[PDB]
């Protein structure tokens, strides 16, 4: 599914 | 970037992010790493943001092209071109980590951050791999994530955002790469529950960060179950 | 791109658009133009889409950087770097139009399309110009748009979408570049009203295209009045 | 204000 984004947004 | 000051490269990486010029950002950060000094927390995030965006765009394009191909030689040729450029960027990132970010990182936060990156870029290589080395690429990702996990569990609290993001990404590895959906679900659940039980120790700002990543774990669990 | 077939370049430009790889798209279309043959309607749109997206991203980045600069040498240096790359792309497009797209375009639709492009890329150069040639850059945009207008008014109906888009862009030129907001408003109003009066002649699909651009004219008029 | 987009969308 989703991995960590580069920034909090 | 050899002739530009380290501090100027960092400043320009921040400007490039604001301008949404992520290829430039990555080039500035590669130049900063190549100055040979360790990176601060903020600088590690600039490096990660830059390359994650660049490769993220390549991955999205490769997926569009791979779908068209699956459904003359041009589609395959162009998918191969995008694939080779993606592999080149991953190789560049892995080369920075190997020369010499990881070996100089002694604090748990820095070493885990870089080993998580190493796992991620081997994972991106695994997404496009088909040849004699595909199993070895998968195992290289696994090994990097595993070392990061072992350090994180010894040295960081269960709410630490790097520990949480690592577990998130390793769970994605299990589900999407390693064909281990049960391992993926188990890791995400145990990570979420152990973080929940430690939230009481946190300030408002640390709470916000930990709960943000916990929601990502939960979003995956909802998709997978 | 000299060793790739024209038809393969066109095919790959379409794939690059689907993959949102606009720099690749532009390179494929430059290679197609350099084969020396005229472009069809569809191919002209591929060329325009590719470069409009590339330069559009450069313009947005230049505006972010120029704002920061207005508010060490690094910001100015980096704005200059983005500006030089933008100018290079505009020069490349203008070079394709001059060698030899415009001179070989005899039909009104092709010639107007290319002269509208010529006006647009001189307009983008004018947005960043400050030196001894700034007035000449502005006049080069004006001259290209004017020739396109003269042909369009003689050879195309007032609802033709190329004629409408040309008038839209020339009106933006008047407002944003030439410091002529009244000319901009007058052109947009007269264009809109003359198109409105010709909609009765159109099929459903032509109607949709003409009214789409009329709405853009109206949106500008609402912003400017 | 706005110029013509590359595609209808
Ligand atoms: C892998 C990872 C990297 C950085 C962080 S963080 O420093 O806590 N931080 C900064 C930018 C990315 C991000 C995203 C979320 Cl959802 C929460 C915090 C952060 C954590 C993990
Ligand atoms: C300048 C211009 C270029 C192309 C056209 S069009 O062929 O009628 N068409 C194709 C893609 C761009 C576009 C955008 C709108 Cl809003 C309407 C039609 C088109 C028109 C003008
Ligand atoms: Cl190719
Ligand atoms: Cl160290
Ligand atoms: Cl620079
Ligand atoms: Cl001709
Ligand atoms: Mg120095
Ligand atoms: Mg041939």
């Amino acid at each position: 599914a989703g991995s960590i984004p580069g920034r909090r947004s | 970037m050899g002739s530009m000051e380290r501090a100027s490269l960092i400043q320009k990486a921040k400007l490039a992010e604001q301008a949404e010029r992520y290829e430039d950002m990555a080039a500035f950060m590669k130049g900063a790493v190549e100055k040979g000094e360790e990176l601060s927390c903020e600088e590690r995030n600039l490096l990660s943001v830059a390359y994650k965006n660049v490769v993220g765009g390549q991955r999205a394009a490769w997926r569009v092209l791979s779908s068209i191909e699956q459904k003359g030689p041009e589609v395959r040729e162009y998918r191969e071109k995008v694939e080779t450029e993606l592999q080149g960027v991953c190789d560049t990132v892995l080369g920075l980590l190997d020369s010499h970010l990881i070996k100089e990182a002694g604090d748990a936060e820095s070493r885990v951050f870089y080993l998580k990156m190493k796992g991620d870029y081997y994972r991106y290589l695994a997404e496009v791999a088909t040849g004699d080395d595909k199993k070895r690429i998968i195992d290289s990702a696994r090994s990097a994530y595993q070392e990061a996990m072992d350090i994180s569990k010894k040295e960081m609290p269960p709410t630490n955002p790097i520990r949480l993001g690592l577990a998130l990404n390793f769970s994605v590895f299990h589900y999407e790469i390693a064909n281990s959906p049960e391992e993926a679900i188990s890791l995400a659940k145990t990570t979420f529950d152990e973080a929940m039980a430690d939230l009481h120790t946190l300030s408002e700002d640390s709470y916000k960060d930990s709960t943000l990543i916990m929601q990502l774990l939960r979003d995956n669990l909802t998709l997978w179950t």
